[PDB]
RNA sequence: GGACCUGGCGGUGCUUCAUAUCCCUCUAGAGGAGCCUGUUCUGUAAUCGAUAAACCCCGAUCAACCUCACCACCUCUUGCUCAGCCUAUAUACCGCCAUCUUCAGCAAACCCUGAUGAAGGCUACAAAGUAAGCGCAAGUACCCACGUAAAGACGUUAGGUCAAGGUGUAGCCCAUGAGGUGGCAAGAAAUGGGCUACAUUUUCUACCCCAGAAACGAUAGCCCUUAUGAAAUAAGGGUCGAAGGUGGAUUUAG
């Protein structure tokens, strides 16, 4: 029941259990694909709805963009090793933080 | 699309009680009146006991308009204790304060 | 009645005029569950 | 209609129209969703029943082949469905009654065998606002053509009109009106002759359509068409039908098409109007206004009928009668602007303020034209205090000023020598979205750098010129990569010097060198005066060097000033002598 | 954005014109830096440009004393005057005898069905009846629960028919047929 | 401990608005109500369906102006004039804003069958009363 | 600060705009009228008188931001800057110096008020030592200058007065003299009318005291004020009474007759009977049961 | 509070005097007593209109005859 | 300014008293000012009265599963302000009453109005 | 293994206290009898959850059918639902709470001390601490500034609930899901909490406290009638006329 639904901020707080995800969407994209005139397509004044080929191609582009998104999450970052991997002994933290007394290191 | 099956079971109870209210009303008065012969009622009895057992206003459970919880409902807003607490504590129900007398 | 309510939410989400975060969750979780289950 | 949030206010007329059409989009967009799914909105809660709020059903509910289903499909305006099932009734052999065949031919003649347009028609005024001053004679040839349905020979209307058994006046009338509406003028005239042969009566709308058809007929002289119009009105009187306001307004629209030879017939038509006793409308006055006002007339005695008109029209309150009553006010201020008449402009602004007559402005484009012309004229011949009073009274409450007005808004201030008001109207223009208008920028910059001003006005001018330079810098990568005007560069440079923003003046001397624009001798001479004040021989040599690099004929005098006014070293003296030798 | 109409607006500008109708705040329209909300420990009450507390306040901005005065210039058109029926309650009782209660219960939202808005009660004075001698005894014994003795008022209540106007009809009909049955002498009045 | 509408203290970096900050014991001592409907007074009938529609409006406008409603709405209800005053942010395009205004403006009118009016109030960034 | 300056400008302009929308467009719109105008303009309905809207000069709204203590040389202005408590230590140095030069010649401020005048945070023992030195300076025979020092640090007292408010004598009825007072105790109300002479008579709700009060404890309660003031059979009463019970009604009457007899007895004896405790209301009222208890203070069975 | 809501001009004598729809049987019978009882109940009904009152009457009339 | 003086003599309203129930005394007495000044310049005789507030207090449980001893208590503050109009005309009625009715506040507003119209017996 | 730092503990010292709590004290009870209602145990084909303080008239401000998830029997397959599941895990959680708390601490960011260790940071006639923020306090509700309410952070107890609802993980979809019909709530016993008593400051009647008279105790059991309900639990009358003689240890509340 739409009445028993809830905000996503609340669904994740329960899923993660870290106290003991909708960004790739345009403002009018629907499964039915009734591309509107104030949303998606700009404001000729003609209501319309795309076909079975434009829908499938656009949603295929979207799922591929998700896949590349999970790729940019699942790259590898290169950490220089200090005295061994999984150590901290030769790890170079950066330059010291600029002094609030108008200073620099 | 109903919160649960039990809620959907009452929405069915509500509906066919509301449609089957006139027939039951007529024969029932005929029951608790003292004018017709002792035998002239035995017949009307059949009609009632035979009128289906999902419209008798004895099976209506005033449950929760938002989340099916039978016991713990306040009638004036049709809400359970904790849902009414949630809304009145978030401040979207007018007039409801915290009692400090 | 819960039907006009929830089914209009169904149709308006499928028209893309409504974004419900809850159905986005179940959509996404059921996809990641159909990947393995 | 607009919201009060400063982010959501429209700044321009185009932005306001865009917001309004976006809102109207959201409206027919909710209508489409609700009519597509009526089951979700059938539950009424308000008492009483609000049938303008219950959803509209467009699908035919009667599926059996019946005249009730024909009436349902005609009422739903489904042209193809009505035609197809009328063919179904003819195949079934059911006699279709005369009234419902009449309703079917009514629909067919109204729509021209096409379905009604799914878009509620608010298009076809999408002309750009940058071409409102040239060629209203070719703009007519490409703007008088709505792409309407041309009457095709052998259409469904003609098929029904041939198929039905007993022909009556309403059927013939609707057929003639449909042919006139879809530009079958000769066919409509022939069908009117067939009506006269069949001894039927044509109504007022049919006779007006026939008048329009006779005028729109090709290759006939105005005298012949006028004689035909007189014959049609004689036929009207002989058929005992009484003419009316729309009849005579159609006549007036046609004689407006008939130009100079038709001016006296318009006066005769309005006199016969008043003699028969039907009140002329604002559309009637619009028609004879636009007839008598034609470009190229050397007399303007045709334009004196506007004072005859208002002398009949003061103090009266009007109701809607005719479609061009909203065009009346626009036409008459076209005349007021053309003849440059402040008193008559005020007179019809008063006629507007009488009662509800403000309604007869009508649409937003007409409103913008009306108030633009009114404010132009106020700026052109009124006194500057009442011009600014009308400015604050009308802008932005009544209309959004067009780009041209901005320039004019200034010319009045320049004539009145009230240049102190320049920063506030500049700020208003920038708020209204005139930031990227190069002609405005040029106009305030010349009017602003023409004269030496008191210092507080100078520093306010410095802030304004700084923001103009900021906008010019903050136009990146548009196809109108408008090169920095030398006049604008010179003016902003003179103004920053006058207010004392000397280092900024030196930077845009560098901008002069970057953009290869020739600086002005006055700007130069002010730069030497600033260098004299600052005692900077290097800056003096810099401006001499730029003058020599642009090979200007002031450079010798500038060098002589540098020698006379600064203690210079010998290598700089040698360099300046070499520069003068290069220029010589 | 835009520099607001608040500092565009000056003094002697008509506030009934600025706010015609009841509408929520709109602080950009409002030329008052009104601050609302329990402040922070080392701070001020919250500003005006974004408050929800300044939104949830009913907002009687639309109706200022001067708006009341100018509003009713026009609202003055629609009123006659009362006669010299006099503030004296006995004088209006003499002039117009009966009294009726016929009320509305205005709510707020989608519908206007409050059934209890059909309550109609009628108060009448026998000293305004004036045509009641021994026939009065009849009326009293007939109406049992009414006629409190300290004040001579009869109160008949109707809530038996759904509409208020036919309830008014039931009050007047019961009054007149109670009156006619009271003036109807009956055969068993003597064997008391 | 009471955990009803109390955003707990983080580390001093948690932006929070007046509404969220105040706890339910300040519900009309410092906060007030976000929905002004008359049904919760002494004598009235339809308060239940007013609240059932209330939670609907909150969630419809939450899902229909996706990620731009800064703080929660003010569902006032005078006469048959339901009002959805808002505090929506300044990120989406104004034509999109006017669109969702119109869409709601008519859709809740045909759902609830009365005049429904949205008076948006655009704000640059989500406001902060205190950092918890 | 520029913040303070433009806030000021905005208040002034908005105050004039406030008198326009109202009707006091003449320039002098006082602060009381400002509070009046905003009250109506936007109805509060919030229990906290700070949580309601407001329109004051930015001065009172925004707090006191201390000025910069050093210019563009470094070089801090006050000589006691590196103590961090310039104002407090300058005051202590000054008070010590006046004690010194006075010895060569020969209520109190609260901590928050002193911190407000010094615009600096202060320790309680710092306040205590300041007060101690100031008391040293008044105890010592000081001159008029150091008197104005001690008096700009000392503040007002606002003493109240504890004389019973005497009701006026209403010389009325036909020609008699009475006083009509009131009394309240435990949901009971008693309005009492006492005539100066009359030798004894009560008419509690129409009947006498032996009929409305069959209990001798109630009759003793009704005796109490007279037998204290030695005017037993010398005045007469008539009392209307609502609510309460058999003892609450008698107590409300007792208070009402005492608070009416005050006008007929002398001021020294009205002070005497106030001391005796017949002129003060009894605030002891029934308490409230609590959710989870078995009474107001009574709890249930086992908790430990 | 009663906008619309006409009820075909009930006007006070169709709602509470059901004698015109009573269809008199021999009045001394218990059935006719019932009709007095049910008639007074439908008279004191304000929620039902006259048309549902008369279909309530005809229900009993139909069934009373049916027996 | 369409007036349309029609036909029949007045309905003669005595004591049209408006009882204003609310959740907020500050809205109620602002309303009192709006109606008192309106009746002042209307000419109609108004009087003020405060019908005393009723608190609907009630108890619920605080924890979801157990702990009946720990309870929450909620309350409704219903306050009343009576604004009784005496000696007013029938035409005077649906113009003042109408002005106020349309200009009613939101959820903190009820306007229960009793009318005692006078008449002649028949 | 040696030596420490911090915390907890001590049938750990000194001092100062608790006040309805620590004792001596004051008032009314529990524990003894009957009844009502939970729980354990036994039983049944017959839910689940709470289970020292902080479970035990507890989820229930409430089960004849319904509720209902239990059991029996018989049926349903794109099933009110782009299914469902009251299936398992409260030791994945959100949510809403208990408890210390009838507390006053929790602290970002710095700085110093300790040979730059875990860590520590007190002296007002002053020896290194300064502090935003949360909490008490303050301000509010009720009749006052009093009292009572509300409030009481960080964390503790993997304390309570996947069964209010939502939900991760794992599972079922001939099933663990869906519906219909009928039963499940009995005491060889025990215990928690209440109610009423064992009378004489009592009992019955008037009266609602100036009398007459007596010189006791079931809200259980059986019978009658009524209420509500399709179908009796409740209510009144009748009848009867129990055990019971103010309850040990211990304990509760004020
Ligand atoms: C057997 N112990 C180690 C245990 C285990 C679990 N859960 C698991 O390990 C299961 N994990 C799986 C499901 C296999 C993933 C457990 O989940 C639990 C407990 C302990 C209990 C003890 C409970 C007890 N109660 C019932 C009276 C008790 O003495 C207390 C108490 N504080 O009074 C408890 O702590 C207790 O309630 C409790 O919380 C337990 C568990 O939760
Ligand atoms: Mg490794
Ligand atoms: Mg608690
Ligand atoms: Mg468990
Ligand atoms: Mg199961
Ligand atoms: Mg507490
Ligand atoms: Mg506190
Ligand atoms: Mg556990």
């Amino acid at each position: 029941s739409f009445f028993t639904k809830l905000t996503a901020d609340e669904l994740w707080k329960g899923a993660l259990a870290e106290t003991g995800l909708n960004r790739g969407q345009i403002i009018g994209e629907g499964r039915y694909g009734f591309l509107w005139p104030g949303l998606n397509v700009p404001l000729v004044q003609t209501i319309a709805q795309r076909s079975k080929e434009e829908q499938e191609k656009v949603e295929a582009d979207m799922i591929q963009q998700r896949e590349e998104w999970d790729r940019k999450k699942k790259m590898k970052v290169k950490r220089e090793r200090g005295w061994s991997g999984n150590s901290w002994g030769g790890i170079s933290l950066g330059p010291p933080d600029p002094g609030p007394c108008g200073e620099t290191y | 699309h109903y919160v649960d099956w039990r809620m959907w079971r009452d929405v069915k109870r509500r509906k066919m009680a509301y449609e089957y209210a006139d027939e039951r009303l007529r024969i029932n008065s005929l029951r608790k009146n003292t004018i017709l012969p002792k035998i002239l009622q035995d017949v009307a009895d059949e009609e009632i006991a035979a009128l289906p057992r999902d419209s008798c206003p004895v099976r209506i459970r005033n449950r929760c308009v938002m989340t099916s919880r039978p016991r713990g409902v306040k009638r004036r807003w049709r809400l359970s204790r904790i849902v009414f607490r949630h809304l009145a504590d978030h401040g979207q129900l007018s007039g409801i304060q915290r009692a400090t007398w | 009645n819960h039907h006009t309510y929830a089914e209009l939410m169904q149709t308006l989400r499928f028209l893309g005029l409504y974004r419900d975060e809850h159905q986005d969750f179940m959509d996404e979780q059921k996809r990641l569950k159909k990947l393995r289950g | 209609v607009f919201q009060d949030d400063p982010y959501l206010m429209p700044a321009s007329s185009l932005e306001s129209r865009s917001f309004l059409l976006a809102k109207k989009s959201g409206e027919n967009v909710a209508k489409f969703i609700i009519n597509s799914y009526p089951k979700y909105f059938q539950k009424d809660i308000a008492e009483p029943h609000i049938p303008c709020l219950m959803p509209e059903y467009f699908e035919p509910q009667i599926k059996d082949i019946s005249e009730a289903a024909l009436k349902e499909r005609i009422e739903l305006r489904k042209v193809k469905a009505s035609v197809d099932m009328f063919d179904q009734l003819l195949q079934a052999g059911t006699t279709v009654s005369l009234e419902t065949t009449n309703s079917l031919l009514d629909l067919l003649c109204y729509y021209g065998d096409q379905e009604p347009s799914t878009d509620y028609h608010f298009q076809q005024t999408g002309q750009s606002e940058a071409l409102e001053e040239e060629n209203d004679e070719t703009s007519r040839r490409k703007a008088g053509h709505q792409f309407g349905v041309t009457w095709r020979a052998k259409n469904n209307a003609e098929r029904i009109f041939s198929l039905m058994p007993e022909k009556n006046e309403h059927s013939y009338c609707t057929m003639i009106r449909g042919m006139v509406k879809h530009r079958a003028y000769e066919q409509a005239l022939n069908l009117y002759t067939e009506l006269l042969n069949n001894r039927l009566h044509a109504d007022v709308y049919t006779f007006n359509a026939l008048i329009e058809a006779t005028v729109c007929a090709i290759n006939e002289k105005f005298e012949e068409k006028w004689s035909k119009i007189l014959e049609l009105l004689r036929h009207m009187v002989a058929q005992k039908v009484k003419p009316n306001l729309q009849t005579f307004n159609t006549i007036l629209k046609c004689l407006r098409r008939f130009h100079v030879f038709a001016r006296s017939p318009a006066l005769q038509v309005l006199r016969e109007m008043k003699a028969i006793g039907i009140e002329p409308s604002l559309a009637t006055y619009h028609h004879i206004i636009r007839l008598f006002d034609q470009p190229g007339d050397p007399l303007k005695r045709s334009s004196f009928i506007i004072y005859d008109i208002m002398n009949e029209l003061m103090g009266k309150r009007f109701s809607p009668k005719d479609p061009d009553d909203d065009k009346f006010f626009q036409s008459a201020m076209s005349i007021c602007s053309s003849l440059r008449d402040l008193e008559l402009a005020y007179q019809v602004h008063g006629l507007l303020k009488t009662g509800d007559n403000w309604k007869f402005i009508g649409p937003d484009q007409h409103r913008n034209f009306y108030y633009s012309k009114f404010f132009d004229l106020i700026c052109l011949m009124e006194q500057i205090d009442v011009t600014l009073k009308w400015y604050e009274d009308l802008i932005p409450s009544a209309y959004f000023p067009h780009s041209q007005t901005m320039i004019h808004l200034l010319q009045a201030l320049d004539v009145a020598n009230r240049l102190e008001v320049i920063p506030k109207i500049w700020k208003d223009s920038k708020e209204y979205g005139h930031t990227f208008r190069s002609d405005l920028r040029e106009e305030i910059l010349m009017l602003m750098a023409r004269d030496k001003h008191p210092p507080e006005l100078q520093v306010a001018f410095a802030d304004c010129a700084a923001d103009i330079k900021s906008a010019y810098e903050s136009q990146p990568i548009r196809q109108t990569a408008q090169d920095w005007p030398a006049t604008s560069l010179n003016c902003i440079a003179i103004l920053f010097l006058r207010a004392g923003r000397t280092q900024e003046a030196w930077k845009m001397l560098g901008l002069f060198r970057k953009h290869n624009k020739i600086p002005r001798s006055e700007l130069l001479n002010e730069l030497m005066d600033s260098a004299k004040v600052s005692n900077s021989p290097s800056q003096a040599i810099e401006v001499v060097e730029l003058a020599s690099a642009f090979s200007l004929p002031i450079c010798e005098g500038l060098t002589q000033r540098v020698m006379s006014d600064f203690a210079i070293n010998q290598e700089q003296k040698e360099a300046l002598s070499n520069l003068t030798a290069l220029t010589s | 954005a835009l520099p607001p109409r608040t500092e565009k607006m000056a003094v002697d500008q008509d506030w009934p014109s600025v706010y015609p109708v009841a509408a929520p705040f709109k602080p950009s329209a409002v030329p008052l830096p009104v601050r609302m909300g329990y402040p922070v420990k080392k701070g001020v009450p919250m500003a005006k440009e974004g408050n929800l507390e300044l939104l949830k306040i009913p907002n009687f901005l639309h109706l200022t004393p001067v708006a009341i005065k100018k509003h009713c210039e026009a609202l003055k058109d629609f009123c006659t005057e009362w006669p010299a029926a006099l503030d004296s309650d006995e004088k209006c009782e003499k002039h117009f005898p009966i009294e009726i209660d016929s009320t509305d219960y205005v709510s707020s939202g989608p519908s206007v069905r409050n059934p209890r808005a059909r309550v109609v009660v009628l108060r009448v004075k026998l000293s305004s009846l004036n045509l009641d001698d021994h026939a009065k005894k009849k009326l009293i014994k007939l109406v049992g629960e009414r006629y409190c003795k300290t004040t001579d008022v009869l109160t008949i209540k109707t809530d038996r028919c759904p509409l208020r106007r036919q309830n008014y009809d039931y009050a007047v009909y019961l009054l007149t047929v109670l009156y006619h049955e009271s003036w109807n002498t009956e055969e068993w009045e003597k064997s008391k | 401990k009471n955990r009803a509408a109390r955003v707990r203290v983080s580390k001093g970096d948690k932006p929070v608005t007046y509404e969220e900050a105040h706890a339910p014991h300040y519900i009309a001592h410092r906060k007030g109500w976000l929905s002004l409907h008359t049904g919760n007074l002494d004598g009235e009938d339809h308060a239940a369906e007013r609240t059932v529609e209330d939670v609907f409006l909150r969630k419809f406008m939450w899902g229909t102006f996706p990620g731009c409603l800064a703080d929660q709405l003010v569902l006032k209800r005078r006469g048959n004039q339901l009002e959805i005053c808002a505090v929506v942010l300044r990120q989406l395009s104004p034509h999109k804003y006017y669109f969702l205004v119109g869409y709601s403006e008519t859709l809740l009118s045909y759902f609830y069958k009365c005049p429904v009016r949205l008076h948006l109030q655009t704000v640059p960034s989500k406001v902060v009363y205190k950092y918890l | 600060e520029d913040f303070i300056k433009k806030q000021i400008e905005e208040f002034n302009i908005g105050k004039r705009h406030l008198a326009n929308m109202m009707g006091e467009d003449p320039e002098t719109f006082t602060q009381e009228d400002i509070d009046r105008a905003i009250a109506y303009l936007f109805p509060s309905g919030l229990f906290e008188k700070r949580a309601r809207p407001v329109m004051k000069h930015p001065e009172q709204i925004f707090p006191r931001q201390r000025a910069i203590q050093w210019g563009e040389d470094g070089r801090p202005f006050h000589y006691l800057f590196y103590t961090g408590k310039q104002s407090y230590y300058s005051l202590m140095h000054d008070v010590y110096g006046m004690l010194l030069n006075l010895e060569k010649h020969q209520r109190w401020l609260i901590k928050e008020e002193l911190e407000e005048m010094l615009v600096e945070k202060l320790s309680d023992l710092d306040y205590m030592q300041f007060i101690r030195l100031l008391e040293k300076l008044l105890t010592s025979q000081c001159g008029a200058a150091e008197e104005e020092f001690v008096q700009r640090f000392r503040r007002s007292v606002t003493l109240e007065s504890k004389k019973q408010l005497i009701e006026p004598v209403q010389y009325d009825e036909q020609g008699m003299a009475f006083s009509k007072s009131e009394g309240k105790r435990k949901t009971a109300k008693a309005e009492a009318i006492v005539y100066k002479h009359g030798s004894g008579r009560i008419k509690v709700n129409g009947i006498d005291y032996q009929l409305y009060f069959p209990i001798t404890q109630d009759r003793e309660q009704l005796m109490f004020p007279f037998h204290f003031v030695d005017r037993l059979g010398k005045h007469d009463v008539t009392c209307t009474v609502s609510g309460g019970g058999r003892s609450a009604q008698a107590g409300a009457i007792r208070l009402a007759m005492a608070k009416a007899l005050c006008s007929f007895v002398t001021e020294d004896e009205v002070e005497w009977m106030r001391q005796a405790g017949l002129l003060t209301t009894d605030p002891r009222v029934r308490e409230r049961k609590k959710p989870g208890q078995e009474g107001a203070r009574r709890k249930f069975t086992w908790k430990k | 509070n009663e906008a619309g809501f006409d009820d075909d001009g009930s006007e006070f004598h169709e709602h509470i005097f059901l004698e015109k729809h009573l269809e008199s049987f021999p009045k001394q019978g218990p059935i006719r007593h019932f009709m007095e009882l049910v008639t007074c109940g439908l008279s004191k009904n304000p929620y039902l209109s006259v048309k549902q009152k008369v279909e309530h009457i005809e229900w009993f009339r139909n069934y009373f005859n049916e027996k | 300014p369409v007036v349309t003086i029609s036909d029949e003599p007045d309905i003669l309203y005595k004591r049209l008293s408006v009882l204003v129930k609310g959740h907020d005394k500050a809205v109620l007495d602002s309303y009192e000012y709006f109606a008192v000044l309106a009746a002042k310049e209307l000419g109609i005789s108004i009087k003020v009265h405060e019908p005393p507030r009723k608190i609907e207090r009630f108890t619920l449980l605080q924890s979801v599963h157990i702990y009946k001893k720990h309870r929450v208590q909620y309350e409704m503050r219903t306050l009343y302000r009576c604004l009784e109009l005496e000696h007013l005309t029938g035409s005077t009625a649906d113009v003042y009453l109408e002005y106020i009715q349309r200009n009613l506040p939101e959820g903190v507003a009820m306007e229960v109005t009793k009318t005692q119209l006078e008449q002649l017996p028949e």
